[PDB]
């Protein structure tokens, strides 16, 4: 519903069942951003970038990917997270800090990429606006439903959209 | 991992937004736990482009609290394998962290957890939550009281076993409902916060055990 806000949603073959488990979601107009993370020892890289992305609390978007967490997978590992990042970015015509990754799933297990790197090469922008409720599918892992939240305040609109369910008690700062 | 991402057309100052942002999820996001474990991925965003021009930050605040507390009961209500959602109300404490640090040890006992699952009154176990948080001496179990729903079955007025009878049995007809409230004040100061979970069923060693993930 919000204005400007486009979704993209695609599977990768994070888990092999050809369920959607890749998104971007982005704004086709600059965005002001808030964020808190996770302060766990072992961080992925995926956050790392994140907390640099909104240091200018300026963002326009995340590529999130589920089933694969992309954590405690080394220098390479690092490396994918810099990759998809960036050509999420570029594939967007956008600056690489103000678009953010958030990966989801088992743990140290390394990306699937040469899947990843050609659906990237696919990638451009979704027509029309929303679709909130393929985000907030393609995100989920043991989740048994989807979670969407819509409100209006003011003329405007404001959607959420969340998974987890397991290895979950968020102290995010 | 949690992951959510919050997506609006309003316009917002920058300061106030962060600093909204940072009070509904401490409130929701980071107030909810189903197995303690703060997983390595974490991530809570919200996007606010001004398409809509400007809202009051205050009726923002309010909407989000709305949206994010909306998908924090329904993360609990998910919780893997549960089968109940345990609301965890604590007030009184010496200040608002100790309410929630009361609250999360509470919500993260497995017996307490098992107890809320068999639908067994077991509420001595909230009890034992307490006293684990054995650092906050100004905690008296003399001053504590304890409820399950609309029932307070902490502190003892009188003798004997008949007032813990009645009641028990009473906590026992509010567990079976798919929601569960313990509410608990400490008699120190006004101190206040409500942690959210869920029952540990077997349904959450299954999943764990047979899958990976
Ligand atoms: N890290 C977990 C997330 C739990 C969930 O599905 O909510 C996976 O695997």
């Amino acid at each position: 519903t919000p204005r400007g806000f486009v979704v993209h949603t695609a599977p990768v073959g994070l888990a092999d069942d050809g369920r959607d488990d890749f998104t971007v979601l982005a704004s086709t107009a600059p965005a002001t951003v808030s964020a808190v993370f996770t302060r766990s020892r072992f961080a992925g890289p995926s956050v790392v970038l994140c907390r640099e992305a909104v240091a200018d609390g300026q963002a326009r978007g995340v590529v999130v990917l589920a089933r694969n967490a992309n954590v405690a997978t080394g220098l390479e590992g690092e490396e994918n997270a810099r990759e998809v990042r960036e050509a999420v970015a570029r594939a967007l015509g956008l600056p690489e800090g103000e678009m953010l990754i958030a990966s989801t799933g088992v743990i140290g297990r390394q990306y699937p990429m040469e899947s990843i790197r050609e659906h990237l090469k696919t990638l451009e922008w979704p027509a029309g606006e929303g679709g909130f409720d393929r985000a907030a599918r393609a995100i989920m892992t043991t989740d048994t439903r989807p979670k969407e939240v819509r409100v209006s305040v003011g003329g405007a609109t404001l959607v959420g959209i969340a998974k987890g369910v397991g290895m979950l008690e968020p102290d995010m700062a | 991992t949690l992951l959510t991402f919050f997506a609006t057309d309003a316009r917002l100052d920058p300061a106030e937004q962060d600093r909204l942002f940072r009070r509904v999820m401490d409130r929701t996001f980071n107030a909810v736990s189903i197995d303690t474990d703060t997983s390595t991925s974490d991530t809570a965003v919200l996007f606010a482009n001004g398409l809509a021009g400007e809202v009051d930050a205050g009726e923002f605040e309010e909407a989000l609290h709305t949206a994010a507390l909306a998908l924090v009961k329904d993360i609990a209500s998910d919780g893997e394998g549960a089968a109940k959602l345990i609301e965890v109300q604590v007030t009184g404490a010496r200040d608002d962290a100790q309410a929630k640090r009361v609250g999360k040890t509470v919500v993260n006992s497995p017996l307490v957890k098992t107890a809320v699952h068999g639908c067994d009154p077991n509420w001595g176990r909230v009890a034992m939550a307490i006293g684990k948080c054995s650092d906050d001496t100004d905690i008296d179990q003399e001053r504590v009281t304890i409820r399950f729903g609309e029932v307070e079955v902490y502190p003892p007025k009188a003798r004997g076993d008949q007032a813990d009878d009645a009641l028990r049995a009473a906590v026992a007809e509010h567990l079976r409902g798919d929601e569960v409230v313990i509410g608990i004040d400490l008699a120190i100061a006004d101190g206040a916060f409500t942690v959210y979970g869920c029952d540990l069923t077997e349904g959450y060693v299954r999943l764990n055990s047979e899958y990976t993930t």
